[PDB]
């Protein structure tokens, strides 16, 4: 806890709460990249803020699309994840890893938002639950 | 036997694949109907209190 | 009736319909329920158990019985 | 001063108010109705009109039908006065049983606790099963979820849940019953009076047990809201009288369906699947408030249905982030007979921490996991081969997880209508020093059916040599027994005679007795 701050946006907070702490927990860690540091942002289920907001966006009776989805769910998340950059050294070298966190349901990484933030990020860590049970833990597909 | 058998076995991954082909094929006319399915019942929804 | 279904699933049960051809069960059941006793049907509807007294008193009077094949 | 209706549209009631509206979440009484209708305000629509939930049938209602604020929302007493008695949503006694004495009577809506009065401590809530308390093991203090599609024992598992934890503990236990079968209420309220936890008459106050019950057949305003008050009569004993509370949930599901029911009603356009935009933060609502704070601890069991057996369907997927040990029970485990029919791979718990449970059972749990997930991995190719190319290292695998299948299972104490068997507790300890025997080639000889509905390791010795007396014990009774005996089995009319012949009636007599209902009343 002395290197971590924990932004908790938790089950009872509103909907407009779970929405907003992935990026409020950014623009926390965007600090330490901005300042020449560096940053490591953990989104634990950026599943859970895409259907706080498609909460916000039914209500406010925006049309929906694929699994009753905003259109720019997309947007979402891509505009929260491109801050995570290494930043060039005439701006002080500093950085932002982040590990955004998706659950799957049954293994399908064809579910919409999962799609979405396999097209924003680098790279992913498949975790399967057949090698987790096999005594393969860290369960790594 | 073991020749026989390497001929049978090679002769039902074969129709394992060409089985496999037909189900994926199957699968992804599925996989793209449930999601226009999806879709309707929510625009219905949506229409008939907008 | 519930009497002769547990009869029938009693010739079944404790073995007294193999030797018997698996085509013909349905016709040798027909058999079973006609050639037992019209008597022991009505102990076991007014008891609803099958009693020590009768599970082996139907069961020797599931032997006296013409099966088909056989 | 009051409210009059202005749209009745199904279970959902818009209520227009001349002059200061209710708040959000408050009551309201409809009066001049047949029954005790009571509404509940879900949003303001615009025009001084509130949009209203019925927790009643709203067959009946008229527009312009007075509508009385009462100022706060729903209020049931809670307190000691309602151990032993069933509750209705709104606090009526629906046992017949008269009033329901009421130390204070308590809004069913409040907020979750705080982060700062949150509980970070782990003990272990034995059981007595064995698949839970070895694989999954329960907190005592935390929430946990029984999923399962329809008809896999959701409700006889949490029957034996409360006759195991509840039969005796400190506390109070509450049982919320969400939309469930009336059928199966009644059968837990019975149970409850012969096992002693519910006492009735002047014996009331020993009761160790409130029942709140919203059961299948009340509307869906009803059944959105009886877990927030049987939750109430639990937050009572936790904040107020400050100590432990069991709280058996049948069917969180149910509530999660219940908002799904009114919510195109109340104005909003469909979710996924078919449910409502707001269900996680519903859902998320009502399990933050059954929590252990600083002042006691809610011990929550709530079974979960999961739809057509699907666990990627939304309900139950938001419900697995709010539990602390999700006993999955599985249909192909109670098609082979196994029961508790418990996934003992998909069951997770928070208490399968080295560091928690101890090395020894961590271990027994982490290796009956990998014989069991083995043993799924060659049963790809027993199917089609059959178990004659498998190494006898794979043969002692497939052994030994078949062995340790069957040892999961467990004789039920309230399950003895359905098996034919006494029930069976089990100790931690017993179930630890059985399943460390089976893994390690301790008990390789035993047949596979004597660990089959046992209690404990030692049960399996006394079954594997029972079953090996019986098997060749079977040649007695072949050559005799046809004839010849002390006449006990005695002459065809001789059974026939004792039968007391009922007199039938040989006709109905139903209009003699349609006439006479007329003279009565
Ligand atoms: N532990 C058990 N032992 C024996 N039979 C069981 C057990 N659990 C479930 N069953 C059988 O499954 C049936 C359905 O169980 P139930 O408790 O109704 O589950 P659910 O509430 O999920 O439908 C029961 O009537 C019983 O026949
Ligand atoms: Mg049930």
């Amino acid at each position: 806890m002395r290197y971590t701050i924990m932004v908790s946006a938790t089950a009872s907070d509103a909907a407009p709460l779970q929405f907003l702490a992935p990026y409020s927990g950014c623009a926390m860690a965007e600090y330490f990249r901005d300042t020449g540091k560096h940053g490591l942002i953990i989104y634990d289920d950026l599943s859970k803020q895409s259907v706080a907001y498609r909460q916000m966006s039914l209500l406010l009776r925006r049309p929906p699309g694929r699994e009753a989805f905003p259109g720019d769910v997309f947007y979402l998340h891509s505009r929260l994840l491109e801050r995570a950059a290494k930043l060039s050294k005439e701006l002080g070298g500093g950085s932002l890893t982040a590990f955004p966190v998706i659950e799957t349901q049954a293994g399908d990484v064809s579910a919409y938002i999962a799609t979405n933030v396999i097209s924003i990020t680098d790279g992913q860590i498949f975790l399967e639950t057949e090698l987790f049970y096999k005594g393969i833990r860290p369960a790594l597909n | 036997e073991h020749a026989s058998r390497m001929s049978a076995m090679e002769n039902s991954t074969k129709s394992a694949g060409e089985m496999l082909g037909k189900l994926t094929l199957d699968y992804n006319r599925k996989r793209q109907a449930t999601i226009t399915t999806e879709l309707i019942e929510i625009i219905a929804g949506a229409s008939a209190l907008m | 009736p519930i009497e002769r279904q547990t009869v029938a699933v009693y010739a079944a049960t404790k073995g007294f319909l193999d030797k018997v051809r698996v085509q013909d069960i349905v016709a040798a059941e027909e058999a079973v329920i006609s050639q037992v006793n019209p008597a022991v049907f009505k102990i076991l509807k007014a008891n609803g158990k099958i009693t020590p007294a009768l599970d082996a008193h139907l069961k020797a009077e599931l032997r006296k019985v013409k099966l088909p094949g056989a | 001063d009051a409210g009059y209706v202005s749209q009745v549209i199904g279970p959902v009631v818009d209520v227009r108010f001349d002059g200061e509206l209710p708040s959000i979440l408050s009551s309201l009484e409809v009066e001049g109705h047949s029954v005790r209708l009571v509404l509940e305000v879900a949003q303001h629509m615009g025009d001084n009109t509130v949009r209203c939930i019925a927790m009643d049938s709203t067959d009946g209602l008229v527009r312009g039908q007075k509508v009385v604020d009462t100022g706060s929302p729903i209020k049931v007493p809670v307190g000691r006065g309602t151990l032993g008695r069933i509750m209705n949503v709104i606090g009526e006694p629906v046992d017949e049983q008269g009033p329901i004495d009421a130390a204070d009577i308590w809004s069913i809506h409040r907020e979750a606790p705080e982060f700062t009065e949150q509980s970070t401590e782990q003990e272990i809530l034995v059981t007595g099963i064995k698949v839970v308390d070895l694989l999954a093991p329960y907190q005592r203090g935390g929430k946990i979820g029984l999923f399962g599609g329809a008809g896999v024992g959701k409700t006889v598992l949490i029957m034996e849940l409360i006759n195991n934890v509840a039969k005796a503990h400190g506390g109070f236990s509450v049982f919320a019953g969400v939309g469930e079968r009336t059928r199966e209420g009644n059968d837990l309220y019975r149970e409850m009076i012969e096992s002693g936890v519910i006492k009735l008459g002047a014996e009331r106050g020993n009761s160790k047990c409130t029942l709140v019950y919203g059961q299948m057949n009340e509307p869906p305003g009803a059944r959105a809201r009886v877990a927030l008050t049987g939750l109430t009569v639990a937050e009572y004993f936790r904040d107020i009288e400050g100590q432990d509370v069991l709280l058996f949930v049948d069917n969180i599901f149910r509530f999660t369906q219940a908002n799904s029911e009114v919510s195109a009603l109340l104005g909003r356009i469909p979710s996924a699947v078919g449910y409502q935009p707001t269900l996680a933060t519903d859902l998320g609502g009502l399990q933050e408030r059954i929590t252990t704070t600083t002042k006691g601890s809610i011990t929550s069991v709530q079974a979960v249905y999961v739809p057509a057996d699907d666990l990627t369907d939304p309900a139950p997927a938001t419900t697995f982030a709010h539990l602390d040990a999700t006993t999955v029970l599985s249909r192909s485990i109670a098609e082979l007979g196994i029961y508790p029919a418990v996934d003992p791979l998909d069951s997770t718990s928070r208490m399968l921490n080295p560091n928690v449970i101890g090395a020894e059972h961590y271990n027994v749990a982490r290796g009956v996991q990998k014989v069991l997930q083995d043993y799924k991995n060659l049963q790809d190719i027993i199917a089609i081969l059959g178990m004659d190319e498998l190494s006898e290292e794979d043969k002692l695998t497939v052994a030994r997880a078949r062995k340790i299948q069957r040892f999961l299972s467990q004789p039920f104490q309230v399950a003895e209508v359905f098996t034919g068997t006494p029930g069976k507790y089990v100790d931690l300890a017993d179930t630890i020093s059985g399943f460390q025997g089976v893994l390690t080639g301790k008990y390789d000889d035993l047949p596979e059916m004597a660990f089959y509905m046992v209690g404990d390791i030692k049960e399996v010795k006394e079954k594997a040599d029972k079953m090996a007396k019986d098997i060749a014990s079977r040649k007695e009774a072949d050559n005799k027994k046809v004839s010849e005996e002390l006449k006990d089995i005695p002459s065809l009319d001789k059974l026939v005679s004792e039968i007391k012949e009922v007199v039938i009636e040989e006709d109905d007599g139903l209009e003699e007795d349609f006439k006479a209902e007329a003279l009565s009343s």
